[PDB]
């Protein structure tokens, strides 16, 4: 019922530079005590988005100067005083009284690191899996910081879509750089068929994308 | 330049009768040393490994002036390691430093 | 100190993070955990482990040793 609502969506903020969000409401911010609507959220890797500052006017006891809960009101205000690099995540605004829960539009944040070059550790698919009809290759790319990036699994210098993806971890707790790994998927008939296995990644942090190739029965 | 005998051994040349390779020889190979295919060569290496046919040759050359404990070993022992790392060529390998004995110091 | 929520004629729409929560109180709000439901009529299939090994060269200083599995259907932990 009563809707909030949140302009930013994503943002890129470096630590320790003050970041502020407004969140409004379009009914009434009576609660179940009588406070505010408004429940401020922070979303953390591993869980879901924990609660900053509830009963909208009033600011949660054990939260920092970071989130500020001055909000009160139909309007709301919440700063990020400083970035922390596990502070990443995304952010609600939400009513806790009545049956339609209105969440914000969310605004995620990423940390601002600097771009790494990421190392590659091929590993040749296992004969056991050979032996159930299906192939995969696996190319490891480590503690990177842009996670934008494309994989081409090129069978024989032969792209191939649609089968073989990507998986790319979040931002580390150490250095918040992801990591990203790719499988080839292929049958036993295309195995067969194909020589030569090679995994391609273009990488900003790469200069020219690093290939390992293996001969078919390698192992 | 190859005008006499003398000057074989400073161009580095090696009979092709048992040495028809024109390749590489590859360390870590089962190479043996002809007999009686000459090797003028008195080839070393400035850094610090020699190979694997001159190595055998110059080893066996050096047994030939200089006794098995004194020279062959020394030549081939990295027994003068310890001393060519307190004298520098400090070198890293497998994640560890080392030293690196050089053809000119065991030589010497 | 329970409640109970009902879920029939399950779709695979209905798979997602499901989340009871306390509100409407100031003595209580600690955050709970959820709960992960996953509508499909596969079964729960065992992964497939395959122990890579670092058939090529290995780093300078490390080693390296990977673990793979596969052709496990439930995303649960």
């Amino acid at each position: 019922d009563i809707v909030m609502t949140q302009s930013p969506l994503s943002l890129s903020v470096t630590p320790g530079e003050p970041a502020s969000i407004s969140c409004r409401s379009s009914q009434s911010l009576l609660r179940r005590d009588g406070h505010n609507d408004l429940e401020w959220y922070l979303q953390k890797p591993g869980q879901s988005p924990q609660p900053l500052i509830y009963l909208g006017s009033t600011r949660a006891s054990g939260v920092p100067d970071r989130f500020s809960g001055s909000g009160s009101g139909t309007d709301f205000t919440l700063k990020i005083i400083r970035v922390e690099a596990e502070d990443a995540g995304t952010y609600y605004c939400m009513q806790n009284k009545q049956t339609p829960l209105t969440f914000g539009q969310g605004t995620r944040l990423e940390i601002k690191r600097t771009v790494a070059a990421p190392s590659v550790f091929i590993f040749p698919p296992s004969d056991e899996q050979l032996k159930s009809g299906t192939a995969s290759v696996v190319c490891l790319l480590n503690n990177f910081y842009p996670r934008e990036a494309k994989v081409q699994w090129k069978v024989d210098n032969a792209l191939q879509s649609g089968n073989s993806q990507e998986s790319v971890t979040e931002q580390d707790s150490k250095d918040s750089t992801y990591s990203l790994s790719s499988t080839l998927t292929l049958s036993k008939a295309d195995y067969e068929k194909h020589k030569v296995y090679a995994c391609e990644v273009t990488h900003q942090g790469l200069s020219s994308p690093v290939t390992k190739s293996f001969n078919r029965g390698e192992c | 330049n190859l005008t006499s005998f003398d000057k074989l051994i400073e161009n580095d040349v090696i009979t092709r009768r048992g040495y028809i390779d024109q390749g590489e020889y590859e360390r870590n190979g089962y190479h043996t040393i002809n007999l009686f295919s000459p090797i003028y060569s008195a080839l070393s290496s400035k850094i610090g490994t020699p190979g694997d046919l001159m190595g055998r040759r110059m080893a066996f050359e050096l047994l030939a002036a200089k006794g098995y404990k004194e020279g062959m070993v020394p030549y081939i022992s990295n027994q003068y390691e310890k001393e060519a790392k307190d004298r520098g060529s400090k070198i890293r390998s497998y994640g560890k430093e080392i030293g690196l004995v050089t053809d000119d110091l065991v030589l010497e | 100190n329970t409640a109970f929520l009902q879920m029939n004629s399950l779709k695979s729409d209905d798979t997602a993070m499901y989340y009871c929560v306390i509100r409407g109180d100031v003595y209580n709000r600690q955050w709970g955990q959820g709960t992960l439901v996953t509508v499909s009529s596969a079964s729960p299939t065992s992964p497939k482990v395959f122990p890579l090994s670092l058939c090529s060269t290995q780093p300078d200083g490390n080693v390296v040793i990977a673990c793979l599995v596969q052709g496990f259907f439930p995303q649960e932990p």
